[PDB]
């Protein structure tokens, strides 16, 4: 059972610390606050059998926001690729990312 | 004599004296004439960090002013 | 034990119980797992004796093991979720090690292997306070996490707590041991209609609940902790008897006793989804239990057993015990079947 | 996921297994018990790091103490029983198949 | 009621000394004129950016230049 | 090399737990756990938790490790153990050399094989630290944790004295 | 990077002191002998004062770990709060070392 | 003493503050331009490596929204020398 | 250029534990109406040469250990440990300026009773190892207040920044605000390093079994803990005053007011007789706890209840 | 999913202002006081738009409005401005309160002067 006494009594015991979209110290956001936001604010009140499948899109970018699996696969990707053509020799390093270039500001 | 301890605590208190006086010293050697710029938070960091990439030489601490801009 | 002291350890673990009920938060619920073990370790010592010491350092390091399991998974769900809420997880490795962690905190087998020890090494009363307010909490877990539980784990673990809870006990003569495989047994009940219907589940926590109350506070009132110790009741108050014998039908699933009451509305609740064979397994497994059952009863009410010269001396004293709400748990655990429906205020 | 998540979750199955299979020390159970709460520990704190989530900061000081309280309370239980056998053996605690 | 305060002063100065300072540590807060200004100094020390409005066109008590006469002053800090 | 110290480091955090799982002796563990515990420190002062490491050496090895081999000096006085290393080692170098020649892994979950330097945020926090602050809210915000937590180790002494007493 | 080059320069220091402490005079050839203590062989009674102190020392030492955000929490706007929390946890801490006294838990080591 | 000297210690880091607020826009927007340099940088030679491999689509993002996502570490110093990275990514926790 | 800063700190650290046991016996020779050594050097300046000559070419004693491995680790950790604790001290500039020095000090510090443990487990006497369990238990009480009196100091503070509290105390010494906490935390480093009146390891100590060599090892660094802790005592309640162009001044400075302190360590150990063993766990437990336990809530309402609470930064 | 929108490398030049941190630090306040109205379109902008690609233009608002604060000190007031930048500049934690002096012959120059 889930006596729920935090909303009976209307005292705020441990919500505080549940999302990382609730408020945070100095205003400090979490790296994932709108992405969290745009999935609580899709799934709240429609229940979870509804929101496992009509939040989808929502829940996928923020788990990807979360993990970042598939920018690290991506990342994976084209470092692959480019250390393929360097070792092959068709590619060659440009110099702002050899690092003789006076950095912007 | 009580002025006879006075020697060991004299050579004693050359031995701490050494090694702030050094890091003193090597910290106005590596920093082009001034202090270690002490970077506890995170804004002190993007300012330090800010100053290398201005300088134009790689070193923070080349401090470059009004003769920089027009 | 400073009387101020036990209430103020047992106002302890009903907190740690309170803390996992009320709180939407997982670290409030490991908080009140840790707390709840904390405070229930002085409980089993209470005699100090190499027995509760030895159930205590058993029950401290398969409880330490199922909490580091519980924050394993809450850890897991935190990095596939990034938040703390008390509901599903979202993960299927964090729900089969949630799952796999509130299994020993219940004692369900294949996790089982503590619980006749246990249960042997310590006193009555903390028996009682381990086979009763100690399934509060995980089955709470439970009722709250079940859109993520793999229905095929927690089935595999209900059936075979109730198969090993049923062969179990038909070899026991401590009385202990026989209401721990009890205990095993009926967990899987409660646990084997949890993800179809789980207001039945906590009907049969209550009924259960209920019945091993009456049955451990008959064996306080009584001073029984082995069979042969239970036969001679009929010689020192025979109303006992009379009392472990309604009791012992009920808690057997045996009509009209309010022990048939749970499982009968668990098959009522599992051959609505299509599932006649797992509860007709059950029913027939139950029958374990229903025969040690009927070996107690044949032991203290259906006949009388030779007692010894002494006790004729005990005829003399009355029972000064506070046998605190034995008669209202003994009419709650047997006459409570035509009140079935009663079960909605569950929902 | 990350690379550094593999060698803390594996490090949390090394201690468990050491923790799930006894040699013949309590001591030793309670020292793999307790690098578990230490990945534990090292696995929520870069995860609460990582995402600059604030309030959770004080989460895993929360799981230190607790468990560490936990800690106490066992070793409280193996001195007992080394009080009883005088060693600290697993395979004294046997008193309870009968 | 103070014949028992001259005897554990007598055999127990430490304990004395201790449920003393931790009474006054307990009590004098809230006693104190000072503990205002605690929190209105706490909340007068800006570790974040603050983010200006959009002048919509009622706003008579944000100012729209940081050295306009409205908005919260810190003068009773430099004053004290 | 360097852009992979995180993970070097976690390398030696799972070779110490080979440490003391294998269970050598209960002091020879001991020893174990603390290296894990160092260099389970360094991973998370390389991420800016300052104050959780220093929590690591200050409560966990330097409160609690002194407590754990106190207790073992005072109530303790094979090729199994050498198997269960090896055997340990070799599974730790095998998925080592399996993500560093792929560069990507999938033992339960799926992990990447670069460094985990790339995860990182490219911002600042202004004149405070992050994890500072969320531990310093457990004053402000956190109120009933501090309530369970004071409780629960008030409980600790009570129930530690109870149960050493032997009566 | 300065501060992991200073610990593994004292770290090379103290392993190359204890070499020499351990290997100079092991060029000395001067003999050898038999060589074969109060206690003499009888193992080492336990003591349970010495491990009621060291769980004390532990639980006193969790509860100076939840004391340690003090000067980082003293800057909140919740001051009420953490006024009361932080005068609450020292006075549980007093409470843990009342409890400890009057039980003659602090005996023999008092 | 500690009186009068805190509530002046006070009053100086409200000032430190003030001078950091009056910089922050200017260094909002260096960042910004900063940052997207990067990116831009990253994009053109992400076209240039990725040609040969079949199906593959340059600057497709990993997200469905069309959000600024603020960008990762390993997408601004993905393709830098090693030095870059290590100053950019440990430079401030290493720092003494 | 680093490596030299390394070096210019832990060189001039031995060779002022080196010196450190000429003053001790000569300041212990005049307090005793004798003299101490002046026949060896001029005044006595050769005796540490004589000392470290002599003990490093005595013969081992080459015992059987139940570890070799703890019986080698250990005054690796203790030197180990007793130099790092150095680094982060700000006199006037630390060699490693990080964020939080006041926790590292105590951090490292609570790890030395690894020495003392792993030194007499290693000995094969139980005597030793009973000597070496009641010093642990000793040390271990000691840190408790250690600890809770650093964090009344620094509430004073506003963080754990050992440079922040030189910019404390430019209008006083925070011996001034705080001197019960100042006299209760003199006495604890007097007995976290086995110093008389508490030095209980004299009476067998844990590290009798070692040869002479490596006992003079954990005695220097026994001695680098010592100096160690007078300079954190002179820079946490006596901080000196500090010219950013001439940081010589607080060099100075803050050197003759830790030499006094260890003069005064010296002082102590020539004017009592030691404590036993239950009457100092009485003086912890019984006496400075219960007035820390005060003076902590006395530390945390007073900036509050005076609007003088330290800053953050 | 979709291709992300970059602006061009010729869309992000604009003339930096290729000062230290101590010469920011020194003129802070009177930035402040100053260069108000452009920044704080930016940060508003910044904080609405809640993309930075969507503030590049009023960002070089802000890199225009700056230099044309460092001209008019470097026109008039050069000498006071870098013998108080210079002081701030020594400083480790780059203090406020080691140089009043200089920041009083500093707020004199640019009090009478602009
Ligand atoms: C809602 C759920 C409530 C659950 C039950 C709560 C009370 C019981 C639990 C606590 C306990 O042990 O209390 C002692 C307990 C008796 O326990 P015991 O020692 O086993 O009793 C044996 C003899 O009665 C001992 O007799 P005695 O001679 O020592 O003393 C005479 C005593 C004297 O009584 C008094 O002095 C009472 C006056 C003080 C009351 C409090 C004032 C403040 O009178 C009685 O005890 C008469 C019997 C009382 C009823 C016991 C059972 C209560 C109902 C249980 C739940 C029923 C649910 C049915 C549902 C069916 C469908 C599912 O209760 C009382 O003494 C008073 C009960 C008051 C009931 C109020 C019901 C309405 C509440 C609104
Ligand atoms: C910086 C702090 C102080 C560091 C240590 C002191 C600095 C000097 C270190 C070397 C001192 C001399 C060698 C050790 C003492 C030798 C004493 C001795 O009896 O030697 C005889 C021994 C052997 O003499 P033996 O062969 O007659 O053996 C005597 C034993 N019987 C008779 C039973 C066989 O000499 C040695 O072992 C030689 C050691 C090295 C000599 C110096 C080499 C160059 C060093 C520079
Ligand atoms: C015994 C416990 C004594 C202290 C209780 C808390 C006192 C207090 O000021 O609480 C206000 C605080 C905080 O209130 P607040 O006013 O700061 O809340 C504003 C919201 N924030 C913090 C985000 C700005 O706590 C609560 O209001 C609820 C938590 C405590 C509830 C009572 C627990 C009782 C347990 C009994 C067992
Ligand atoms: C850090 C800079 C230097 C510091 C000072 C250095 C110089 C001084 C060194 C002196 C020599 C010390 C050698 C070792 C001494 C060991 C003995 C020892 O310490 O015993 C401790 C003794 C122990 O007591 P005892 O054992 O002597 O007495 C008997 C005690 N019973 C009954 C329990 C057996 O005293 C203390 O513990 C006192 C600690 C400090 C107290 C501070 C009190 C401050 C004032 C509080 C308020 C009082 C007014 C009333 C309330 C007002 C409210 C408005
Ligand atoms: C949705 C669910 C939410 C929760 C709902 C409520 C759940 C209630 C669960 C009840 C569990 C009871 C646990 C045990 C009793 C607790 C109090 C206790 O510790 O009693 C033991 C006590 C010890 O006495 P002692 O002297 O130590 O015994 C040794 C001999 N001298 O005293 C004795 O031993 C005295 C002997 C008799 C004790 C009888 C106690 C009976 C209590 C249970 C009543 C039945 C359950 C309530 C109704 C159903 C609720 C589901
Ligand atoms: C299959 C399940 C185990 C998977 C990992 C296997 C690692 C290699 C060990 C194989 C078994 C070796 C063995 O004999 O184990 C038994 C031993 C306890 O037995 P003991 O009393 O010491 O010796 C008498 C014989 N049993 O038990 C131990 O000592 C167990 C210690 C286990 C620590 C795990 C270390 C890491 C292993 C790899 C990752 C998991
Ligand atoms: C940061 C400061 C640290 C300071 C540390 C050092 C403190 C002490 C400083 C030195 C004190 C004075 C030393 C005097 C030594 C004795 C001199 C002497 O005259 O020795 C006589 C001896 C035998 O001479 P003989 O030839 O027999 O005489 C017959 C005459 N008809 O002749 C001999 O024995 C030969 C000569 C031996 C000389 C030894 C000198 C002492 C060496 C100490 C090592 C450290 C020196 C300083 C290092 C730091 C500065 C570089
Ligand atoms: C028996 C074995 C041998 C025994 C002898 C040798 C071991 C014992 C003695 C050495 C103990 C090592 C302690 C290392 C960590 C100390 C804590 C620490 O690093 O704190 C300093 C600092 C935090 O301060 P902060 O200013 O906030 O951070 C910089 C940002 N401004 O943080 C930083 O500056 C972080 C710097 C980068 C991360 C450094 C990580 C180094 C590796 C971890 C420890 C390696 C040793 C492991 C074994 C230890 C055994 C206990
Ligand atoms: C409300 C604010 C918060 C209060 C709590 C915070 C406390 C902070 C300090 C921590 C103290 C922790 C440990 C306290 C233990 C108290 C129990 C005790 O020590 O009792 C025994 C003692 C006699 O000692 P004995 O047992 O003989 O020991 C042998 C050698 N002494 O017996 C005695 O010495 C008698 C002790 C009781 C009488 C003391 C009276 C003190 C009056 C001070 C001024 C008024 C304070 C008002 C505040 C409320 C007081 C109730």
């Amino acid at each position: 059972p889930f006596f729920d006494v935090q909303k009976k009594l209307g005292v705020d015991l441990d919500h505080w610390m549940t999302i990382q979209s609730a408020e945070q110290p100095h205003r400090i956001p979490a790296r994932c606050h709108a992405f969290e936001k745009e999935w609580i604010e899709c799934a709240h009140g429609i229940g979870s059998i509804r929101a496992e499948k009509e939040c989808k899109i929502e829940f996928e970018d923020f788990r990807e926001c979360l993990l970042r699996q598939k920018t690290m696969k991506r990342l994976n990707a084209i470092k692959r690729q480019r250390d393929k053509l360097i070792k092959e020799g068709k590619y060659t390093p440009p110099p702002h990312h050899s690092g003789q270039e006076d950095l912007r500001p | 004599m009580w002025f006879e301890v006075l020697p060991g605590i004299a050579v004693m208190g050359v031995c701490l004296f050494i090694p702030g006086m050094a890091t003193a010293r090597i910290h106005r050697f590596s920093n082009g004439g001034r202090e270690k710029r002490v970077a506890h938070y995170s804004y002190q960091w993007y300012l330090m960090e800010r100053d290398r990439r201005v300088s134009g030489v790689n070193r923070y601490y080349v401090s470059k002013g009004l003769e920089n801009i027009d | 034990m400073n009387p101020i002291i036990l209430i103020i350890i047992l106002m302890t673990v009903m907190l740690g119980t309170i803390i996992v009920m009320i709180s939407t938060h997982w670290l409030l619920i490991w908080i009140g797992f840790e707390m709840n073990m904390l405070a229930i370790i002085p409980i089993m010592m209470k005699k100090h004796n190499p027995r509760a010491t030895e159930a205590s350092t058993k029950y401290f390091l398969t409880q330490s093991t199922a909490s580091m399991l519980l924050m394993m998974a809450i850890i897991i769900n935190l990095m596939f979720s990034g938040q703390w809420t008390v509901m599903k997880l979202f993960n299927p490795m964090a729900s089969m090690l949630m799952t796999m962690a509130l299994a020993m905190k219940l004692g369900m087998a294949p996790f089982h292997f503590w619980v006749p020890e246990v249960t042997q090494g310590i006193p009555l009363s903390s028996g009682l306070i381990l086979l009763t307010w100690q399934k509060l909490a995980p089955m709470s877990v439970l009722y709250q996490i079940l859109p993520s539980i793999n229905l095929d784990l927690i089935l595999t673990l209900s059936i075979l707590s109730i198969t090993i809870g049923g062969w179990g006990g038909l070899n026991q003569t401590q009385l202990r041991k026989i209401m721990a495989y009890s205990s095993i047994a009926h967990m899987g009940w409660m646990t084997a209609v949890l993800l179809y219907n789980p207001t039945m589940t906590l009907l049969n926590l209550i009924i259960y609940i209920i019945m091993t109350s009456t049955m451990f506070t008959l064996f306080m009132a009584n001073s029984t902790t082995t069979t042969l110790s239970l036969s001679h009741t009929w010689n020192k108050a025979p109303i006992m008897t009379i009392l472990v014998l309604i009791t012992l039908l009920s808690m057997g699933g045996l009509p009209p006793l309010s022990g048939f009451m749970p499982k009968w509305m668990i098959i009522q609740e599992m051959t609505k989804n299509d599932s006649i064979i797992l509860p007709t397994l059950m029913a027939i497994t139950a029958l374990l239990n229903l025969y040690f059952y009927m070996r107690l009863t044949y032991s203290t009410a259906l006949t009388m057993f030779p007692s010894t010269n002494n006790m004729k001396m005990k005829w003399q004293f009355p029972t000064t015990k506070r046998m605190t709400l034995l008669p209202t748990m003994t009419v709650l655990s047997t006459m409570l079947l035509p009140l079935t429906p009663i079960l909605s205020i569950l929902e | 996921m990350s690379l550094v998540y593999m060698n803390i979750m594996m490090a949390f199955t090394v201690s468990l297994t050491g923790l799930l299979m006894y040699r013949s020390h309590l001591m030793s159970s309670l020292l793999c018990l307790e690098g578990m709460m230490l990945s534990l520990f090292i696995l929520a704190t870069l995860m609460i790091l990582n995402s600059h989530f604030t309030l959770a900061s004080m989460m895993p000081i929360i799981l230190l103490v607790f468990a560490a309280c936990e800690a106490a309370l066992g070793l409280s239980l193996l001195v007992m029983v080394s009080n009883t056998y005088g060693t600290d053996y697993v395979q004294n605690l046997n008193l309870l198949q009968c | 009621v103070a014949a028992f305060l001259k005897n554990v002063w007598a055999k127990e100065p430490v304990l004395v000394a201790s449920f003393a300072i931790a009474g006054l540590a307990v009590i004098l807060p809230t006693l104190s004129p000072y503990t205002k200004y605690s929190l209105m100094i706490n909340r007068a020390t800006p570790y974040n950016y603050p983010v200006p409005l959009r002048d919509d066109g009622n706003m008579p008590d944000v100012p729209s230049h940081p050295q306009d006469p409205q908005g919260p002053s810190l003068e009773w800090l430099k004053r004290l | 090399m360097m852009t992979y110290i995180v993970f070097i480091l976690s390398i030696i955090f799972v070779m110490g737990f080979v440490g003391f799982s294998s269970k050598p002796s209960p002091i020879y563990g001991g020893l174990g756990l603390i290296v894990s515990g160092g260099v389970g420190c360094g991973i998370v002062l390389n991420f800016g938790g300052s104050f959780l490491g220093l929590m690591v050496f200050l409560i966990y090895l330097g409160g609690m490790m002194v407590v754990f081999g106190y207790t073992t000096a005072m109530a303790t006085e094979n090729k199994v153990v050498l198997g269960t290393f090896i055997t340990g080692l070799l599974m730790e170098f095998l998925m080592v050399y399996y993500v560093l020649k792929d560069k990507e892994v999938e033992i339960v979950f799926k992990f990447n094989g670069m460094g985990d330097w790339v995860i990182y945020d490219t911002g600042d926090s202004g004149f405070f630290s992050e994890e500072a602050m969320g531990i310093a809210a457990l004053y402000s915000y956190g109120t009933w944790l501090v309530i369970v937590t004071g409780w629960s180790l008030l409980i600790g002494v009570v129930v530690i004295m109870e149960i050493t007493r032997g009566n | 990077m300065n501060l992991m080059i200073t610990l593994l320069t004292n770290f090379t220091l103290a392993t190359l002191l204890v070499t020499i402490a351990f290997w100079l005079p092991q060029l000395n050839v001067y003999s050898e002998k038999t060589s074969p203590d109060p206690m003499g062989s009888a193992r080492l009674p336990f003591s349970m004062k010495f491990f009621l102190v060291a769980i004390t020392f532990l639980l006193f030492d969790l509860e100076i770990a939840l004391l340690l955000p003090l000067p980082w929490a003293s800057q909140t706007t919740n001051l009420n709060t953490m006024l009361t929390m932080a005068l609450l946890l020292i006075f549980l801490l007093a409470v843990s070392l009342a409890y400890e006294w009057t039980q003659k838990g602090l005996e023999w080591t008092e | 003493s500690m009186m009068r000297w805190n509530r002046e210690r006070r009053r100086l880091q409200i000032e430190d503050f003030e001078a950091r607020i009056a910089l922050m826009p200017l260094l909002q927007a260096e960042k910004d331009r900063r940052v997207l340099q990067m990116l831009r940088e990253n994009l053109e030679e992400e076209a240039t490596i990725m040609k040969d491999v079949p199906g593959w689509k340059v600057g497709e993002s990993v997200f469905h929204t069309t959000r600024w996502v603020t960008p990762m570490m390993g997408e601004l110093y993905g393709l830098r020398t090693g030095e870059e990275i290590l100053s950019s990514t440990y430079g401030f926790i290493w720092y003494t | 250029m680093f490596m030299i800063n390394v070096l210019t700190l832990i060189i001039p650290i031995l060779l002022a534990v080196a010196f450190l046991t000429l003053v001790e016996r000569k300041v212990l020779g005049y307090m005793q109406f004798r003299k101490g050594p002046n026949v060896v050097g001029p005044y006595g300046l050769l005796q540490p040469i004589a000392d470290a000559i002599k003990l490093f070419i005595k013969e081992p004693l080459r015992p059987a250990t139940s570890s070799i491995s703890m019986f080698i680790l250990a005054p690796i950790l203790a030197l180990t440990l007793a130099l790092t604790m150095w680094i982060p001290l700000p006199m006037p500039y630390p060699l490693i300026n990080m964020n939080l020095g006041v926790l590292f000090m105590l951090a490292m510090s609570s790890l030395a009773v690894y020495s003392i443990l792993w030194s007499g487990w290693a000995s094969n006497s139980k005597y030793a190892l009973i000597g070496a369990l009641r010093a642990v238990a000793q040390t271990i009480s000691y840190e408790v207040t250690l600890a809770i009196i650093l964090l009344s100091v620094l509430l004073m503070n506003g963080s754990f920044t050992l440079s922040t509290l030189i910019i404390t105390q430019e209008q006083v010494w925070l011996i001034f605000p705080a001197w019960p906490l100042a006299m209760m935390w003199f006495i604890s480093t007097l007995a976290e390093t086995n110093r008389a009146p508490f030095d209980l390891t004299e009476g067998s100590g844990f590290n009798v079994e070692y040869a002479a060599g490596p006992f003079a090892l954990f005695f220097m660094a026994e001695y680098a803990n010592i100096i160690m802790m007078n300079i954190f005592t002179t820079t946490l309640f006596l901080g000196a005053f500090h010219n950013p162009y001439m940081p010589e001044l607080y060099t100075i400075n803050f050197t003759i007011k830790s030499l006094l302190l260890s003069i005064t360590f010296l002082w102590i150990r020539a004017s009592y007789p030691r404590f036993r063993y239950d009457q100092l766990m009485h003086l912890l437990w019984k006496n400075f706890l219960p007035l820390t336990l005060a003076l902590c809530m006395w530390h945390v309402s007073l900036p509050i209840l005076l609007s003088s609470i330290p800053p953050q930064t | 999913p979709g291709i992300v929108e970059l602006p061009s490398l010729e869309d992000l030049k604009v003339q930096e202002v290729k000062v230290s941190s101590s010469v920011l630090k020194a003129a802070a306040h009177h930035y402040g006081a100053q260069c108000d109205k452009p920044n704080k379109e930016f940060m508003l902008c910044r904080w609405e738009e809640k993309d930075p690609r969507r503030c590049l233009e009023e960002g070089k608002l802000v890199n225009q409005c700056a230099l044309e604060f460092f001209r008019q000190i470097k026109r008039h007031c050069a000498e006071p401005f870098t013998e108080y930048w210079t002081c701030i500049d020594y400083s480790g934690l780059q203090l406020f309160r080691r140089c009043r002096k200089e920041q009083a012959q500093f707020d004199k120059c640019v009090l009478d002067k602009l």
